[PDB]
C-alpha cells in the first residue's frame, strides 16, 4: 500500500510498470463520497400569507408583491447582490448594439 | 571572425559540421573558439562502409552510429 | 490618347471592404481607411506571431493550476514528466487537465514519484540502488 | 460525468468561497495566494476573458 | 537528539517501497489491467497521438484538421501509428515514449482535402516606403477518427 | 524543457531530434501497406 | 524625483544597473564551454 | 428532413411547392428507403439506416429527445424493478447558500451507497439532475459508454 | 482578418465519414467557348480528361456547355446546396485538372476561418473538471468554522 498522492479526492491511483519496461499502467477507480461525509437536505416550506377568512385572497397575498426603484439604486442593488461593479449594468449605445453578431457560432 | 565562421562552414547555428584535427583548421578554431562547441567524433562501430551510408546517425553525445533503426 | 481610370470604384472598394467594421470616419473616407487597413494587417501578422506564445502561456498557467491543485509545482512536474520519457506537450497536458482529471492526477502522481525517486538516489549516492520508474529505456 | 449541459456548465464555472486566517501572517504571503484565488489561477479552466473568479474572506 | 528549526529539513521524510514488493505489486496491477482489457469492461477511450508534427487528444467519432496535404484520396482509411497515450475511465496506458502497434490501433478516414481561407501577411516599415502584402492559402486535410482499439497483449 | 537530462541520457536536446517520435512513419494504410515516405 | 542625467546608458553618469546571479552563472557556463574547446584544440 | 435535404432528396423529389413540406420530405425519404429495401438486401438496408440515421445521435443525450417529467419517480420504479428499496437524496457538496448564484451537489444513496450525483443551481434542480444521472447509469446511456459500432460484419 | 470576416467551427455534413464516405460534390457545370482563345484550356480538358474524371467519380453529374462566352467558368454545386463558381479563364490542362480535383475533394462548406482545428462530441469522458473534483470531503460536510 503506497501512493505518491493521497487517495482521498475523486480516484484511487495505483501506478505500475510493464515487465517489458516500455509502458506505464495506472489503475484509478473513482472514489465515491461515503454516507458519513454528507449532510441532509434542508427543506424550508412556510406559507405565512394564508388567511382563515378568505384563502382566495390569501393566495394573491403571496403573489401581489412588487417593487420599483430608480436606475441608481437598482444598479447598486444588482451590484451588491452579484458582487460586481456598478458599471456593468449600464446600457450601451446604438453603435455597439448594432455590431453584435445575430447568429454566433456554437460548438458541441 | 565572420569570415572564419563563413569559411568553416558554420553559417547555420546548432548544426554540427565535421572537420579534421590538423593545425591548419586548428588555427581558425582557436581564432573563433569563443563562438563554437567542439567535440571529438566517436566511432563505436567503426567507419561506415558504402552499404551503411543511408542508415547512419549522429547521436548528440558525440558518436556516429552506423546501424540506426534496424527494421 | 487621353487615358482615364474607370475601375476606380472597384479599386477603392477592394480597400474599403476590409474597413467596414471600423469606428469613425475611417470606415467611410478612403484617405483615412488605407492607413487604418495597413495597420490592421500589420497587427494581424504580429498577433498571428504572438498567438502561439499567448496560447502556450495559457496552457502553462492551466497546467500550473491543475498541478498545485495536486500539491505539485509546475517545474518539478514538467521535469519529472520528461524524466519518465513521457513527451506530452503543454497543449495536450492542458487538455488532460481540463477534461481528464483522473488521468492528470495519475500523471501528477507519476511525476511526484519520479521526484522522490531522484531525491532518494541523490541522497544515497549509490550506483546499484535504482528506482523502478527511474530506469531508462532505449529506442526500439 | 454524464451531466446535462446547463448543470455541467454551472458545476464547471461555479464560484467558491475560501477562508483565510490572518493572525501572525505576513500581508504579502497572505495576499499573494489571495490574488491567485481572485484571479482564478488555481483553475485549469482559467481564462482572461472568462469571469472565473472566487471569493476570499480574510479574517 | 537536539531538535531545532534548521536541524531537520523542512519537508516530510520519504520512504520508498522495497524493490521486490514494488515489482510484485506492479505485476498484480498489470495483470488486473490486462484482465480488464481482455474482458472488455472499458466503455470509451481517448488517445494522445502524434500526427503531422502535432499531438492531438482524440476519441472515437472525432474530427481533426491538419494544415498540410496528405498523399491519400478522400474516403481512405489511415492507421495512426505514433500513439503516445491511451486512456479510459478506469485505466490508462502511458508509453515510453510510444505505445505498441500491436497493443493499440487507431484508424481515421480522410474526409475533405481543401484549401485554407486567405491569410494576409503584410510587412510595413515607417517612412521607408516599404510595404509587402502576401496572401497565403494552405491546403488542409480533415480526418474523422472512427474507432480506437486496444489488444490484451500487455505483459 | 529538460535538455541537460536528455543530453546526459544520450537523446537529443529536442524531442524532435532523431527520436522515434519523428523517424517512424506517423501513419499507414488500414490494409497495412506502407505509406509514402515523408519529405522531412 | 530621482533623475538620470542625459541619456540612460551614454553619459558620464549612467544607470547603476548591476550584475545578476543569472548573468554570473551564464558567464561561468560559457567560460567552461570555452575551456573545453581550448582543451580539445591542444593536441 | 435534414438528412434528405443534405442528401439532395428534395431536389430529386417530384412534387409541387418546391419548399416540399416536411411530411412530403419524410414520405419521399422513406419511399427511397423502401425502394432500397426492395432492390438490395435487408442487411444492406439496415447498413444504410445505421449509416444515415443513427449518426444523427452522435453527441446527443437521452433525455434531450425522451423529455420525461418525473426523473425521481421513474428512478424509484426502476429501482423497484431491480429490487432496490429506495434512494436517499443527500447534500454532498455546496458553495454558497445566501449568494445570488448558489451551487449544490446532491447525491443518491441506496443502502448508504452512492449511485449517482448531480449539480444544480438550487437543491431541487440538483436532486433532479442526480435522479437523471442515476437513471442514465441504470439504462447504460452514459458519456463513457461504448461508441456505436460502424463496421462491415 | 478574423475580426473583419465571418467564422465557423470545424463541422461536417451528415457526420460524413462516420458510417460511410459520401462525395459532397454533386454536379460540375463547365461553360466554355469553341472560338474564344481563352477557352483553350477548357476545350482541351474536355477533349482529354473529362471522361477519365467522370469514370473515376461516378457520383458527380458533369455538364459541358459550349456557348459564345468570353470568360470560361465552372460551377460546382454540392450536396450542402452550396454553389461555388470558379473561373477557368486561360489556364492550362494541368491547372484545370488540379482545380477540378480540389473541387471534388472539397466538402462544400464555407471557406472561412475555422476557430478550432479540432471537433469532438462529448470530450468529457471520465468526467469534466469542476472545483469540487479535487477537494477532500470533511466528516459531516461541515464548513471550516461551523460547529456541530
Ligand atoms: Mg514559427
Ligand atoms: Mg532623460
Ligand atoms: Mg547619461
Amino acid at each position: 500500500t503506497y501512493s505518491s498522492l493521497p487517495d482521498d479526492y475523486n480516484c484511487k491511483v495505483e501506478l505500475a510498470l510493464t515487465s517489458d519496461g516500455r509502458t506505464i499502467v495506472c489503475y484509478h477507480p473513482s472514489v465515491d463520497i461515503p454516507y458519513e461525509h454528507t449532510k441532509p437536505i434542508p427543506r424550508p416550506d412556510p406559507v405565512h400569507n394564508i388567511e382563515e377568512t378568505h384563502d382566495l385572497v390569501l393566495k394573491t397575498r403571496l403573489e401581489e408583491k412588487g417593487e420599483h426603484l430608480e436606475q441608481g439604486p437598482m444598479i447598486e442593488q444588482l451590484s451588491k447582490m452579484f458582487f460586481t461593479t456598478k458599471h456593468r449594468w449600464y446600457p450601451r449605445g446604438q453603435y455597439h448594439r448594432r455590431r453584435r453578431k445575430p447568429n454566433p457560432p456554437k460548438d458541441r | 571572425e565572420k569570415d572564419i565562421i563563413k569559411m568553416l562552414g558554420l553559417e547555420k547555428a546548432h548544426t554540427p559540421q565535421v572537420h579534421k584535427n590538423i593545425p591548419s583548421v586548428n588555427a581558425k578554431l582557436k581564432v573563433v573558439k569563443h563562438l563554437i562547441r567542439i567535440k571529438p567524433l566517436k566511432l563505436p562501430q567503426g567507419l561506415p562502409t558504402e552499404e551503411d551510408m543511408a542508415n547512419t546517425c549522429l547521436k548528440s553525445n558525440g558518436e556516429l552510429v552506423v546501424r540506426w533503426l534496424l527494421n | 490618347l487621353r487615358s482615364r481610370v474607370t475601375d476606380r470604384y472597384w479599386r477603392v472598394q477592394e480597400v474599403l471592404k476590409h474597413a467596414r467594421h471600423f469606428r469613425g470616419r475611417k470606415n467611410r473616407c478612403y484617405r483615412l481607411a488605407v492607413r487604418a487597413v495597413t495597420r490592421a494587417f500589420v497587427k494581424c501578422t504580429r498577433a498571428r506571431r504572438l498567438k502561439k506564445r499567448s496560447l502556450r502561456t495559457l496552457w502553462i498557467n492551466r497546467i500550473t493550476a491543475a498541478s498545485q491543485e495536486h500539491g505539485l509545482k509546475y517545474p518539478a512536474f514538467i521535469i519529472n514528466l520528461i524524466k519518465c520519457q513521457v513527451e506530452l506537450n503543454r497543449k495536450v497536458l492542458a487538455d488532460l487537465a481540463i477534461y481528464e482529471p483522473k488521468t492528470f492526477k495519475s500523471l501528477a502522481a507519476l511525476a511526484k514519484r519520479r521526484r522522490e525517486e531522484g531525491f532518494a538516489a541523490a541522497l544515497g549516492d549509490g550506483k546499484e540502488p535504482d528506482g523502478i520508474f527511474s530506469r531508462v529505456v532505449q529506442h526500439r | 460525468s454524464s451531466f446535462s449541459k446547463a448543470p455541467q456548465q454551472w458545476a464547471t464555472f461555479a464560484r467558491v468561497w475560501y477562508l483565510l486566517d490572518g493572525k501572525m501572517q505576513p500581508p504579502g504571503k497572505l495576499a499573494a495566494m489571495a490574488s491567485v484565488k481572485l484571479q482564478g489561477l488555481h483553475k485549469p479552466v482559467y481564462h482572461q476573458l472568462s469571469d472565473c473568479g472566487d471569493h476570499v474572506v480574510i479574517m | 537528539v537536539p531538535k531545532t528549526s534548521l536541524g531537520s529539513p523542512p519537508w516530510p521524510d520519504i520512504v520508498l517501497p522495497d524493490p521486490v514488493e514494488e515489482t510484485r505489486h506492479h505485476a498484480e496491477v498489470v495483470g488486473q489491467v490486462n484482465e480488464l482489457i481482455a474482458a472488455g469492461r472499458y466503455g470509451r477511450l481517448f488517445a494522445v497521438v502524434h500526427f503531422a508534427g502535432h499531438q492531438w487528444k482524440v476519441t472515437a467519432e472525432d474530427l481533426i484538421l491538419i494544415e498540410n496535404e496528405l498523399d491519400v484520396a478522400c474516403g481512405e482509411r489511415i492507421r495512426l501509428e505514433k500513439v503516445l497515450l491511451v486512456g479510459a475511465d478506469n485505466f490508462t496506458l502511458l508509453g515510453k515514449p510510444l505505445l505498441g502497434k500491436e497493443l493499440v490501433r487507431v484508424e481515421a478516414t480522410v474526409i475533405e482535402k481543401t484549401e485554407s481561407w486567405p491569410k494576409i501577411n503584410m510587412k510595413f516599415q515607417k517612412r521607408k516606403n516599404y510595404q509587402r502584402k502576401r496572401i497565403t492559402v494552405n491546403p488542409q486535410t480533415v480526418l474523422r477518427i472512427n474507432s480506437i482499439e486496444i489488444a490484451p497483449c500487455l505483459c | 524543457a529538460g535538455s541537460q537530462w536528455r543530453l546526459q541520457q544520450g537523446f537529443a536536446a529536442n524531442p524532435s531530434g532523431y527520436g522515434p517520435l519523428t523517424e517512424l512513419p506517423d501513419w499507414s494504410y488500414a490494409d497495412g501497406r506502407p505509406a509514402p515516405p515523408m519529405k522531412g | 524625483r530621482n533623475r538620470i542625467p542625459g541619456r540612460q546608458w551614454i553619459g558620464k553618469h549612467r544607470r547603476p544597473r548591476p550584475v545578476s546571479a543569472q548573468a554570473k552563472q551564464n558567464m561561468i557556463r560559457r567560460l567552461e564551454t570555452e575551456a573545453e574547446n581550448q582543451y580539445w584544440l591542444s593536441r | 428532413c435534414h438528412v434528405a435535404r443534405n442528401l439532395a432528396v428534395e431536389q430529386l423529389a417530384l412534387s409541387a411547392e418546391f419548399p416540399v413540406p416536411p411530411p412530403v420530405l419524410r414520405q419521399t425519404f422513406f419511399a427511397v428507403i423502401g425502394a432500397l429495401l426492395q432492390s438490395s438486401g435487408p442487411e444492406r438496408t439496415a447498413l444504410f439506416i445505421r449509416d444515415f440515421l443513427i449518426t444523427q445521435m452522435t453527441g446527443k443525450e437521452l433525455f434531450e429527445m425522451w423529455t420525461i417529467t418525473n426523473p425521481m419517480g421513474l428512478l424509484v420504479e426502476e429501482l423497484k424493478k431491480r429490487k432496490i428499496s429506495a434512494p436517499e437524496s443527500r447534500l454532498t457538496r455546496q458553495s454558497g447558500s445566501t449568494t445570488a448564484l448558489p451551487v449544490y451537489f446532491v447525491g443518491l444513496y441506496c443502502d448508504r451507497k452512492l449511485i449517482a450525483e448531480g449539480p444544480g443551481e438550487t437543491v431541487l434542480v440538483a436532486e433532479e439532475e442526480a435522479a437523471r444521472v442515476a437513471l442514465r447509469k441504470l439504462f447504460g446511456f452514459t458519456e463513457n459508454r461504448r461508441p456505436w459500432d460502424y463496421s462491415k460484419p | 482578418t478574423a475580426r473583419g470576416t465571418a467564422s465557423r467551427f470545424l463541422t461536417s455534413v451528415l457526420h460524413n465519414g462516420l458510417g460511410r464516405y459520401v462525395q459532397q460534390l454533386q454536379r460540375l457545370s463547365f461553360s466554355l467557348s469553341r472560338d474564344a482563345p481563352s477557352s483553350r484550356g477548357a476545350r482541351e480538358f474536355v477533349e482529354r480528361e473529362v471522361t477519365d474524371f467522370a469514370r473515376r467519380n461516378p457520383g458527380v453529374v458533369i455538364y459541358v456547355n459550349p456557348r459564345p462566352c468570353c470568360v470560361p467558368r465552372v460551377v460546382a454545386e454540392y450536396l450542402n446546396g452550396a454553389v461555388r463558381e470558379e473561373s477557368i479563364h486561360c489556364k492550362s490542362v494541368e491547372e484545370i485538372a488540379a482545380l477540378v480535383q480540389k473541387l471534388a475533394d472539397q466538402s462544400g462548406l464555407d471557406v472561412i476561418r475555422i476557430r478550432k482545428p479540432f471537433h469532438t462530441d462529448s470530450p468529457s469522458i471520465q468526467g469534466q473538471w469542476h472545483p469540487f473534483t479535487n477537494k477532500p470531503t470533511t466528516l459531516g460536510g461541515l464548513r471550516p468554522r461551523e460547529v456541530q
